[PDB]
RNA sequence: ACUCGUGAGAGACUGCCGGGGUCAACUCGGAGGAAGGUGGGGAUGACGUCAAGUCAUCAUGCCCCUUAUGUCCAGGGCUUCACACAUGCUACAAUGGCCGGUACAAAGGGCUGCGAUGCCGUGAGGUGGAGCGAAUCCUUUCAAAGCCGGUCUCAGUUCGGAUCGGGGUCUGCAACUCGACCCCGUGAAGUCGGAGUCGCUAGUAAUCGCAGAUCAGCAACGCUGCGGUGAAUACGUUCCCG
């Protein structure tokens, strides 16, 4: 319908960096398999925690798993108790040893992934969806330094039978411009009536910064 | 000319004139005409009856022809249609034997078309 | 490139052996696809066979056959109101050279000589005298044009 | 053209069958080989998946693999 | 992509012809690649998310 | 001789990495060949971009592999130590031949 | 001396010059035995015929790539830009006739969902 | 030194001259220039449509099975065939076939992989392992159409290869149902195709080989790409289609 390519996959050569970074000849399928099982292992407890980014640098078979989140304090509970448990399970599930770096984003409401987190987690929690979005925004519109936003919500909105898509915005979000620095995040709400897939575009600025 | 049983034409080269027999194609003409010594470029009007003699004795001696090949095969096809093979079933029903496509093509085995 | 106006066309180099626009254009219309070199061998061999059967310059024989097949009027198929009207229209120079060479090649290709060289030689010769089927197609095209002269007024 | 197949389960069974000079109807799974002419005379219950078809093996069967003395498909048309 | 078949394609088969690829992320049997070990859908979604190192969208 | 052939995905990181190797061996002092571009390899993978029937309308994902070369002549172990001592970008794999 | 690179479709030629009575050295061969088509024979000597130094000046060429005709048109280009590199007042006479300008026409990319580049699969809607 | 390989940079902006322009945009010509006016091609699909597609990639709400609608294996089927459609490939020959000699590519692929000289075969291939994780070694120094020469004389043929018989090789536990390839024979329809209809505007159409992914093997004539040789025509919006 809207045949819109994932813009983090449309600027992954130009502005947005890769999330996983190594070099691999004849070891690549194994590094893919470990990358997948690591991201499944970091889905659940960190999606409780407020995860945004999961980068995996990979040096000579050590591993370096780095996570950008919005609360160092739920990811790091008691020191080593909440960190070294998921870290140690990453050390056992992989056949390797894990150096887990955990870091905070300076503003959670201007990460598109974290905006999709807070919006969809509100939308599972029986709030008004036009109020959620509309408050998804107002906040982020701001606050830093953030020249667009565009929120779309499809699915059983309000528990209705029809799957109505909604489309709210403010400012400038140019997708066809490649010097855009757009963050994109889709996260999917889980109501009892079903799943409300939320897409958030956030246009930070014109800046190439090449 | 006359040979093993195939009436040769008026004006053909020898490596094509040998081909008109059931047991001989192009490669057998290139090997028979190399073994015996007749030039392949010779026409049939210019053919010698002694060349018919040596050529004829060679290709009835060391190779098989019309009657051997035909009631020869046709004993092998009826061999596999008597014993009850699946290829025997294909030769029974008039279907392609090599297990190939039967849904649309293989019209050269079913033959002329009746349409329902 | 129609509906925007006239489109610019490629300039055509002349022949190396004979030195004419019309020889090279005959080559590019001989070109059953892929083999321009073999088209050059057909056209060149056919024009030296025309040189054999004339003893003159072959391009003069070619331009005289080209003149004797070249039409002046072509019929159209424009349809005013429920009847198909053969409309006769003045033929441009390039359109007339195109119909001359294209008819020459195609009705040489229908002719029953052994190779293509003997076909094209005999068709350039018979079109030089005026005895080919292509000259009869010029006379049938002017037959349709003169038979349909009245419909030509539309000024179209 | 080298070592042909052999159906080792049927091979063990066949040898036992011909050493005792006993002939018995055989329910055989094997559609893959009629390897030696040691199989001549033995009745093979060939299994096209669904039922077993008795097949007598004679001297002409040598060189035809065992399954398709019994066909797997059924077609009439009308 | 049933767990009996996802799990059954990872054991040691009893013959060497029986071992097939079966994309790791979802378990999709057809259209699996060898260098990634991912099917075309997991290749397209993961390569869109920048998760695969240096495969990117093509234009020559 | 110790010939270093380094491969990567980023031309920028392999150019700054080759600047680290040239500044390293040139800093310790030796005869060193500068960075030589071996050309590439591209892996082009055509993906039917539908989770179901749409055989037309593809998208095809390439894969760039950049290959830079630095040939080292006259090795001294004070220079050889700094090879295994630091590698900065670590998206580059270094073949030591 | 003077050396010139002529680039046609995927061919490339490296023709240098020296003054002498007429000689043409391709990759170990003569010009009449490397180009048996007699039309490319004009297509490469036409820059020599324009600024009429056909016999006075000779090309020592080497090449790569393309087919026959890409190397022919490339060698036209390299003769032409070499004749810039002899006398610059030959240069307005070359460029006027249609020369010094290599043809950027290359075989374009095949497109997905087509048989070739610009050829749709022939569809019969019912 | 020339290429070439890959890094950085210059270069096309109606910038410069002539005319129309309301002295506005913009358009017609000229110069310089490798290129002239979005130079060529990509990647890039707005708000929405069609309850279009997919609960079989995945995820999933609800309903159903839980002694089976789970699961394990052998054999069979997904390849059946009086038919009808659809996309392709090889053709119907002399611009051609067959034999001999000879010249030019681009891109790619390679570890329990790619595998050379040599030897055994007619040939698939066998024996053997040089050498390479590869601008190096191997895919032969790479092609085929091309050019030079000979033969064939318009014919159901030296056209055409379907089919069928015999004889093999390789892959695999296993080529029967159901693999490809080679050798010998066999040698059908087919003489340019009714109504209708499709593609394409320049390195395009047309034709010629080459590589790749999937893959032990292959139904590859498919798909994705690479290059070789290379046309005709566009008067113009009346008509058909959007």
């Amino acid at each position: 319908m809207g045949q819109k390519i994932n813009p983090h996959g449309f600027r992954l050569g130009i502005t947005t960096e890769w999330k996983s970074r190594w070099y691999a000849d004849k070891q690549y399928k194994d590094y893919v398999k470990e990358d997948v099982a690591i991201r499944k292992l970091l889905a659940t407890g960190l999606e409780r925690a407020g995860i945004a980014d999961v980068e995996i640098e990979r040096t000579r078979d050590r591993v370096r798993v780095d996570i950008h989140t919005a609360r160092p304090g739920i990811v790091i509970g008691r020191r080593g108790t909440e960190a070294d448990r998921i870290r140690a399970d990453l050390e056992k599930l992989t056949g390797k040893q894990v150096q887990l770096n955990i870091l905070e984003v300076k503003n959670p409401e201007s990460q598109a992934q974290l905006v999709a987190q807070g919006v969809a987690e509100q939308l599972s929690n029986r709030v008004a969806f036009r109020r959620a979005m509309r408050k998804a925004i107002q906040s982020a519109m701001r606050q830093p330094n953030v020249k667009g936003i565009r929120v779309q919500c499809s699915g059983r909105l309000g528990g209705a039978e029809m799957s109505r898509s909604e489309f709210y915005r403010e400012g400038r979000v140019p997708l066809h411009t490649l010097r855009a620095d757009i963050d994109y995040g889709l996260y999917e709400a889980k109501t009892t009536f079903g799943r409300i897939g939320v897409k958030v575009w956030i246009y930070k600025g014109d800046i190439v910064g090449g | 000319a006359r040979l093993v049983g195939v009436d040769l034409p008026r004006d053909k080269r020898m490596e094509i004139a040998l081909t008109y027999i059931y047991g001989i194609g192009r490669t057998r003409s290139n090997e028979i005409l190399a073994a015996t010594g007749i030039d392949k470029n010779m026409r049939t009007k210019d053919l010698t009856d002694d060349q018919v003699t040596v050529l004829r004795d060679y290709i009835e001696g060391n190779l098989k022809v019309e009657g051997d090949l035909r009631r020869e095969v046709q004993a092998d096809i009826r061999r596999k249609i008597e014993i009850g093979c699946y290829q025997g079933l294909r030769h029974r029903r008039g279907l392609p034997v090599r297990g190939q496509r039967t849904k649309t093509n293989a019209r050269t085995r079913k033959g002329p078309k009746r349409t329902i | 490139m129609p509906r925007k106006g006239p489109a610019p066309k490629r300039p055509l180099v002349n022949d190396p052996v004979y030195g004419s626009q019309l020889v090279t254009q005959l080559v590019n219309k001989v070109l059953l696809e892929g083999k321009k070199s073999l088209a050059e061998r057909i056209v060149y061999g056919a024009l030296e066979q025309a040189r054999e059967k004339t003893g003159t310059d072959p391009v003069v024989t070619l331009k005289r056959a080209l003149d004797n097949v070249k039409p002046a009027l072509e019929v159209r198929s424009r349809r005013v109101g429920g009847a198909t009207y053969q409309v006769p229209v003045e033929v441009r120079p390039d359109r007339s050279t195109t119909l001359a060479l294209r008819w020459l090649v195609n009705f040489s290709r229908q002719r029953r000589e052994k190779t293509m060289v003997e076909r094209l030689a005999n068709e350039i010769l018979d079109a030089s005298n005026g005895l080919g089927a292509s000259v009869k197609r010029r006379e049938d095209t002017h037959k349709m044009a003169e038979a349909n002269r009245a419909f030509a007024h539309y000024r179209w | 053209k080298k070592g042909p197949f052999v159906d080792d389960h049927l091979l063990k069974k066949v040898d036992v069958q011909n050493e005792k000079n006993t002939k018995q109807v055989i329910k055989t799974w094997s559609r893959r080989s009629t390897i030696i002419p040691d199989f001549i005379g033995h009745t093979f219950a060939v299994h096209d998946g669904r039922k077993h078809v008795p097949v007598f093996v004679t001297e002409a069967m040598v060189g035809h693999k065992l399954g398709e003395f019994a066909p797997t498909r059924t077609f009439k048309g009308h | 992509a049933k767990k009996a078949l996802v799990h059954k394609a990872n054991k040691k088969p009893k013959f060497a012809v029986r071992a097939y690829t079966r994309c790791n992320k979802c378990g999709r049997p057809h259209s699996v690649y060898r260098k990634f070990g991912l099917c075309r859908i997991c290749l397209r979604e993961m390569a869109h998310a920048g998760e695969l190192p240096g495969v990117q969208k093509s234009s020559w | 001789k110790i010939r270093i052939r380094l491969k990567a995905y980023d031309h920028e990181a392999i150019d700054a990495s080759a600047r680290k190797i040239v500044e390293t061996v040139t800093r310790t002092g030796a005869s060193v060949v500068g960075p030589v571009p071996l050309p590439t390899e591209k892996n082009v993978y055509c993906v039917i971009r539908s989770p179901h029937k749409y055989k037309d309308s593809r998208e095809h994902f390439e894969m760039r592999t950049h290959k830079r070369l630095i040939d080292i002549l006259d090795p001294t172990p004070k220079t050889v130590d700094a090879l295994m001592r630091i590698d900065l970008p670590a998206s580059v794999d270094v073949n030591i031949q | 001396p003077i050396q010139t690179v002529g680039r046609r479709k995927e061919a490339v030629v490296r023709v240098r010059l020296v003054p002498g009575t007429g000689q043409f050295n391709l990759d170990g061969r003569t010009l009449e035995n490397y180009f048996p088509n007699k039309v490319h024979q004009q297509l490469i000597k036409a820059p020599l015929v324009t600024v009429d130094r056909v016999d006075q000046f000779d090309i020592y060429a080497h090449l790569d790539g393309g087919g026959p005709s890409g190397q022919a048109g490339a060698l036209r280009l390299a003769i032409a830009r070499a004749l810039i590199l002899v006398q610059p007042e030959d240069r307005p006479a070359l460029k006027k006739a249609g020369f010094l300008t290599r043809d950027p026409r290359a075989i374009e990319r095949k497109k997905y969902g087509l048989k070739k580049a610009r050829k749709a699969p022939q569809y019969s809607k019912r």
